[PDB]
RNA sequence: GUCGCGGCGCGCCGAGGGCCCGACGCCUGGCGGAGAAUCAGGGUUCGACUCCGGAGAGCGGGCCUGCGAGACGGCCCGCACAUCCAAGGACGGCAGCAGGCGCGGAACUUGCCCAAUGCGCGGCGCGCGAGGCAGCGACGGGGAGCGCGCGAGCGAGGCGGGCCCACAGCCCCCGCCGCGCAGCCGAGGGCAAGGUCUGUGCCAGCAGCCGCGGUAAUUCCAGCUCGGCGAGCGUCGCGCGGCGCUGCUGCAGUUGAAACGCCCGUAGUUGGCCCCCCGCCGCCACGAGGAAACGGGAGCGCUCCAGGCAGGCCCGUUGGCCC
């Protein structure tokens, strides 16, 4: 690295730093802007909608099982993005349109684990906790 | 081009001693290389020095006692205010037991112990280890 | 301007920077059964007092001695440590806080006087009779377990009339 | 089992013809004995006479034994013990009556209803 | 091909045989369950340390212990 | 012309202004600051909510009253959207407090209310959905319990008292009595804790991560056990640290990511020794005068703190001091 240091030089590390800044895959995620539109959540934990189209996706390798998620709409967005059903057969509990509450996969945009292209994950069904009726807690 | 005097002298010392060459030669004599070299001489890290002078830059002869470990130079002159004087001491000091930074202040040029004992901070010159 | 809702909160309970690690989980329990600590919040709550303990020392040691912020500080750091008992009182050294014991602050607190003098003989014993309101200081009756009694004063600490001092005549349910 | 006043120093007050003092009561672990006991034991420590002159107001039992905070206030003057003192405690001490008022929204209903007009 | 999926709705987890808990009382939970496990993982001789610390789940503490 | 200087306007002229040290323009899910977050330093991030200034009351304009407002629970018009409306008319404005509708991940009583705390009119008191008070409320904090022991002990409570309080409540204080009572995350590694025992066939599923289930799972599905934390535990989105992975301190560029193909060149940045004494620069020491809250931080035992600035025969007792 060549470095300009000079008692007068606050300019051109000024510059360098602005511009520099922006090439963090991180840093451009947060500071570009275009994440808080692109994400299909506004930047929120959870957001309510409706049910439409369930879907069977292929897992990759090592895992080799079809796992059900379902493609909601955000009300809010008027966008349809698939949210990645909780615990072992917790999807027969969903069917047709109803309120599901979808929230992000740790990772915060990049899929979770090795289940390939999906970005959310439902937390909710109707106005139960879909981890309560899974263990039959809170169910229908 | 030549802009920092101190670096090109302190390096040579430090380069010279690190090969055990008592005697070194310093391509210009600066007046402020002088308070370096006679603060060093002063806290003992150096030995007797001349100028063998032309009419120009001058060289410097120094010979050494042998035992300077580290010296160096903060490029350009960075200000402190006398009450940051030791968190300067904690990055470019190795001990506050051999701790010396050339200062510069107003009313004389003495090392970092004397001038913050003396409340008054200026600019860090060089570093001395 | 919901002048009520105006106040101050505070966070004693400060969690460490790693959790799992076997020594200080090891240490944790060996220091709950020691002194009978209900739960482990307060261990950590100790830790947060005795750091801003630790810190105000560290920054004293580094200022010369008699330097007004140093000279004021340094004989306050005594006063409230002396108190405490946690620094006996003939250490009076502003560095004698560095080397500080996190024992001493859980022998500070009143649980620990009432096992030492054998009001009740037993951690356990003794969180359960400050329980029944058994142990008052100066006569106060705390049925808080951690009163926390300055050194100065230790020697005040008294026992309670209800049923354990010279019985009121009140003995619990044996009463009726 | 006593009601020992410790009465805990006086303040002198000439311009609200009172003279407001701090009260404290000893109760060795003895249920502290109400207002009314206090208010005898006080009087008499006051020697200012007159129980009624004498207000007990608020008090706190501190946790355990009673040594109730609180304040004595000695209106000698009837008429001020009648005014200076806080209504609310002047009701409750018998120095007046308190009938049955309304929400006062009600009172800002009244003034409400017949704001509009020039006269009703 | 059918290997599975949707159609397969937690096979295993409605198979998992009707489980009940063993009956058992409440060790009080506080100081008095730290206690508990102040004695059953230290001091109290071999129980938790058969020669060498045998560990809380371990196999070897489990038997002795009785199950 | 204004309270007033002013291009502020209105005439009259002369050609000026400002710019790569980034002018002008464009955008902003842009109120700024005191502050807030997390961190050794060095930072980074956020500032709407206490306070302080600025604005604005659906939206644009104009105007009155006044000593001051372009006031909006002043007016009058344009524009939307209303409401009554008997068809002839009128009359709104909650980004004040409740409360609805809408909206979303989500956000308190169509309560009581001037006694206080300040402000209005006013020495012989009244109002102020300001506030005060209660309600609601796992935003969050700060401090207990489910026993201890071989006996007898309490605290969540029931009832009455006291106390308290605009009024009630609450802690508290008293008695008969006393009805002790737990979760939610894991257990292959990081990361602490079973190769126990059951279903199991790369199926379901698990799975932050790295990885497990292909017919004998330490990894799932359960009951065992057990580790952690705890009336709070986890799941998400977020900011900081991690991350010297944004680098001024303090990063790389011969091959990981990276020296313009080459040279001149204007701003920009940087210029060796060198004139002791003067004068300006910058520059430190260092004051004056710089609102707090908050934080650093005297003293102080609410049943102990978190708290607060009280307290008692008292530094003119306080509330010092650094901001």
């Amino acid at each position: 690295s060549g470095k300009t240091s000079g008692l007068y030089t606050a300019r051109k590390l000024r510059t360098i730093r602005r511009i520099q800044r922006w090439a963090d895959k991180r840093y451009r995620k947060a500071h570009l802007g275009t994440w808080l539109k692109a994400n299909p959540l506004e930047g929120a934990c959870m957001a309510r909608g409706i049910v439409t189209q369930k879907i069977g996706i292929s897992a990759k390798q090592p895992n080799s099982a079809v796992r059900k998620a379902v493609r909601v709409q955000l009300t809010k967005n008027s966008k349809k993005i698939t949210a990645f059903v909780p615990r072992d057969g917790s999807l027969t509990y969903i069917d047709n349109n109803d309120e599901v509450l979808v929230a992000g996969f740790g990772r915060a945009g990049r899929a979770v684990g090795d289940i390939p292209g999906c970005r959310f994950k439902v937390i909710k069904v109707a106005g139960i906790g879909l981890l309560a009726l899974f263990l039959r807690k809170r169910e229908k | 081009v030549r802009i920092n005097v101190l670096r090109d002298a302190l390096k040579s010392i430090c380069n010279a001693q690190r090969i055990g060459k008592k005697q070194v030669i310093v391509r210009p004599s600066s007046k402020v290389i002088i308070e370096f070299l006679q603060l060093m001489q002063k806290n003992g890290y150096i030995s007797d020095f001349a100028v063998v002078d032309n009419h120009r830059s001058n060289r410097i002869v120094v010979n050494l006692i042998g035992r300077l470990n580290k010296a160096g130079v903060i490029s350009p002159r960075f200000d402190i205010p006398a009450n940051d004087i030791e968190k300067w001491v904690v990055n470019l000091l190795p001990s506050r037991l051999f701790g010396h930074i050339i200062l510069t202040t107003s009313q004389g040029i003495m090392d970092h112990i004397e001038a913050q004992h003396r409340q008054i901070g200026g600019k860090v010159i060089g570093y001395f280890y | 301007p919901r002048i009520s809702r105006h106040r101050n909160s505070s966070k004693t309970y400060s969690t460490p920077k790693k959790p799992f690690t076997k020594p200080r989980l090891d240490a944790e329990l060996k220091l709950c059964g020691e002194y009978g600590l209900k739960c482990k919040r307060e261990i950590y709550r100790a830790r947060y007092m005795l750091a801003k303990i630790r810190r105000t020392a560290r920054n004293l040691l580094t200022l010369d001695e008699n330097d007004i912020k140093r000279r004021f500080e340094g004989a306050a750091l005594l006063r409230r440590l002396h108190m405490l008992g946690i620094l006996d009182e003939e250490k009076d050294q502003l560095d004698y806080v560095l080397g500080l014991r996190i024992e001493d602050i859980f022998k500070r607190r009143l649980q620990s006087v009432i096992v030492e003098s054998k009001l009740a003989k037993s951690v356990h014993h003794a969180r359960n009779m400050i329980k029944a309101r058994h142990i008052s200081v100066g006569g106060q009756i705390v049925n808080i377990p951690s009163y926390m009694v300055r050194i100065s004063n230790t020697s005040r600490v008294a026992i309670a009339d209800t049923s354990s001092l010279a019985p009121n005549g009140k003995p619990g349910r044996t009463k009726r | 089992p006593e009601i020992t006043v410790k009465v805990r120093k006086v303040l002198n007050n000439p311009l609200l013809q009172r003279q407001q003092c701090v009260v404290d009561v000893l109760h060795p672990g003895c249920t502290y004995e109400s207002k009314e006991a206090i208010k005898a034991k006080v009087a008499q420590q006051l020697k200012v006479a007159d129980q009624k002159n004498i207000v007990l107001y608020g008090f706190k039992t501190s946790f355990g034994g009673g040594h109730t905070v609180g304040f004595c206030n000695a209106y000698q003057n009837m008429d001020a013990l009648m005014k200076y003192e806080p209504g609310f405690r002047k009701i409750r001490c018998g120095l007046i009556e308190a009938p049955k008022p309304v929400s006062r929204k009600q009172l800002k209903n009244l003034k409400n209803r017949r704001l509009k007009k020039r006269g009703t | 091909r059918a290997h599975g999926g949707l159609t397969s709705a937690g096979k295993v987890r409605k198979c998992t045989p009707k489980k009940e808990k063993k009956e058992k009382p409440r060790p009080p939970r506080g100081r008095a369950y730290k206690r508990l496990l102040y004695n059953k993982n230290f001091v109290d001789d071999t129980l938790i340390h058969n020669g060498r610390r045998l560990g809380p789940n371990n196999l070897l503490i489990r038997q002795k212990l009785g199950f």
